[PDB]
């Protein structure tokens, strides 16, 4: 079993990393200046997706993913966009993420590797230019997270939780590979920054639920939880599966990348 | 270049530096470890300092942090803030000071007055308490010792144990076998919560006697022969129904090759800590000899060894392990 894995509620994420909305959105303004609140989120769901590219062609576990993805909006969350280019902060997101875990120092060679050959192959749509960072950038890079963050660097996610949750139900063949990618879609938006794990697990399935014509109404109902919290996280999810079907990444990104805020050189 | 300005100029000078946080030049007492006090004397305690080796964050280095940055508990040692240095890309852990540790402390009593029965209980059960923490979350220490097992000073907490690792090198490496379970020297590959706990057991056993309970005279294999024989020597040699699973171990036939039980047929844990005046009617014994369980299995976990009559048994165990007496240990010296 993992590290930590039944600390969530004395631990560094829950303590220190579950963010008020209000004060997120406050710190957004900045960037709001440049870009819409639209093209902010379809700004979020493209990095979302460069980082999920990265992982796969690196072979890593989902929750790995996850991790970098935490670490990347961690970031973001309280900076600027143009204080470090996301473009580089995505692989050193990754890069932190792996050596978290037993097997992890992601050759120097590899990690640009694929981070050159993702851009090229994946997302010629948005990069017309070839990744122009070195492995020193990287480094130099990880640093500024590493501080950003506070070295807090277990994260928790949906996944165990969910998981234990069809176990429970008896459903784990019909229900869990649909909630699983929910689960994987929930970090297209907000919602780990704002939410216990668990949560959001009860949330995804619930949609998964519906979606299939499954009646758990009874097992939902013996659960001692803040439902109202949860109705929160459901609306959240079937907002972005509308977003999702009236966003065209492809054809929108190079213009909205275009708008984002640039940095200031130095004297 | 390439990176905002006045992002980069505002969080440097934002930035602390524990160059200007903390006096330690010439306070070496151990990558590196110093012993250090604040520049800006808020407060008067005494802290540990470790820059860490190598460069950068390894992933040795990033994981323990990661851990290190989540573990809370008062047998634990605790990391209090990390810096980082962003010129040579140094990393630099604060710890409150640890003044004695067991090492040092067995050393004392070893040499020509034997460590106090109170304090022997009260060691034993914070060690405990503290690697139950660690393995209720699923941590293995995996190099107990007394050397990683710091005792803090006159302060606010006098006489408590803290857990650690003083950044020993594990397993052409320099170390010792002394404290290392029969399954990892018969070629186990994976470290366990038994295996922390055999090292508790002959951890204890050196607080009785003042000796290592197997004592023996820079390697690379895992495999040693003397190390083994030596446990016998005082264990006796295990027969099957003892430790069934034995034969899995992968380094069984050279154990047959190498090894007659015969040799060890008068060989026996309850003859060893005789001679060394510990009674093996007494509660302290038999505690002993389920920590010494030299199948993993039948060995006793954490939370069933603090459940012990032992520690209900006249002397309890105190929170600090001096029990208000004066600590005769001298303190660490300067490198
Ligand atoms: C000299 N005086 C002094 N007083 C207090 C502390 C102290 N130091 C020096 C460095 C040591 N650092 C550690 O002990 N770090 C540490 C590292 C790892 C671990 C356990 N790991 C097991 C594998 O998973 C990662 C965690 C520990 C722990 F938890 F065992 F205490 C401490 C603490 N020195
Ligand atoms: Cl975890
Ligand atoms: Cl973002």
């Amino acid at each position: 079993d993992k590290a930590m894995a039944g600390n969530f509620w004395q631990s560094s994420h829950y303590l220190q990393w579950i963010l008020d909305k209000q004060d997120l959105l406050k710190e957004r303004q900045k960037d709001l200046k440049f870009l819409s609140e639209e093209e902010y989120w379809k700004l979020q769901i493209f990095f979302t997706n460069v980082i999920q590219a990265l992982g796969e062609h690196l072979k890593l576990r989902q929750q790995v993913i996850a991790t970098a993805t935490v670490y990347f909006k961690r970031f973001y969350a309280r900076y600027s966009l143009k204080s470090i280019d996301p473009v580089l902060m995505a692989p050193t997101c990754v890069f932190l993420a792996s050596k978290v875990e037993e097997f992890g120092v992601v050759s120097n060679t590899r990690l640009i590797a694929a981070a050159t050959s993702v851009l090229k192959t994946r997302f010629s749509y948005a990069f017309p230019k070839e990744f122009p960072y070195r492995m020193n950038h990287i480094l130099e890079c990880e640093f500024y997270l590493l501080e950003l963050m506070d070295c807090c660097l277990i994260v928790y996610h949906p996944y165990r939780p969910l998981l234990q949750y069809v176990q429970d139900m008896g459903q784990e063949d019909m229900l869990l590979p649909l909630a699983w990618r929910i689960v994987n879609d929930t970090y297209r938006t907000d919602l780990c920054l704002l939410y216990p794990p668990f949560m959001i697990a009860l949330a995804c399935l619930h949609v998964a639920c519906v979606v299939q014509q499954k009646d758990a109404r009874q097992w939902f109902a013996e659960l001692s939880v803040d439902m109202e919290k949860i109705l929160e996280i459901i609306r959240v999810i079937l907002k972005l599966y509308e977003q999702w079907k009236n966003f065209d990444e492809r054809k929108e990104m190079a213009t909205i990348l275009s708008k984002m805020p640039k940095p200031k050189p130095p004297p | 270049d390439k990176m905002d300005y006045d992002f980069k100029v505002k969080l440097s000078s934002e930035r602390e530096r524990v160059e200007d946080l903390f006096e330690y030049e010439g306070c070496k007492v151990g990558g590196h470890v110093y012993k250090a006090k604040r520049k800006d004397g808020k407060d008067d305690k005494d802290y540990a300092l470790k820059q860490i080796e190598g460069t950068g964050i390894s992933m040795s280095a990033c994981r323990e942090i990661a851990l290190l940055r989540e573990l809370k508990h008062p047998n634990v040692i605790s990391l209090q803030k990390v810096f980082l240095s962003h010129a040579d890309r140094k990393v630099w852990l604060l710890f409150d000071y640890a003044e004695h540790d067991l090492w040092h402390i067995i050393k004392f009593h070893r040499a020509s007055v034997q460590l106090p029965r109170g304090m022997v209980k009260s060691l034993l059960y914070q060690i405990l308490d503290g690697i139950h923490y660690l393995h209720a979350n699923w941590v293995l220490h995996r190099d107990l010792k007394p050397a990683n097992i710091l005792v803090m000073g006159e302060g606010p907490e006098r006489g408590r144990v803290k857990i650690a690792d003083m950044g020993f090198a594990r397993l052409p490496v320099v170390v010792t076998f002394w404290y290392r379970a029969p399954e990892l020297l018969l070629g186990a590959r994976h470290y366990t919560k038994a295996i922390d706990i055999w090292a508790i057991g002959c951890i204890f056993a050196e607080l009785l006697t003042s000796e290592p309970i197997f004592h023996c005279r820079k390697t690379s294999n895992p495999y040693h022969h003397d190390q083994l024989d030596r446990i016998f020597n005082v264990m006796g040699f295990p027969a099957d129904k003892d430790w069934e699973d034995i034969k899995k171990m992968p380094e069984h036939s050279t154990l047959m090759k190498d090894f007659r039980r015969n040799t060890y047929t008068n060989c026996s844990l309850i003859k060893y800590m005789e001679k060394h005046k510990v009674k093996p009617d007494s509660k302290a014994f038999h505690l002993l000899q389920k920590l010494l369980t030299m199948d993993p299995i039948k060995r006793i976990t954490s939370e069933q060894a603090m459940q012990d009559p032992y520690f209900l048994e006249d002397p309890l165990p105190t929170s600090d392990v001096f029990a208000g007496c004066q600590i005769p240990y001298p303190k660490r010296e300067f490198l």
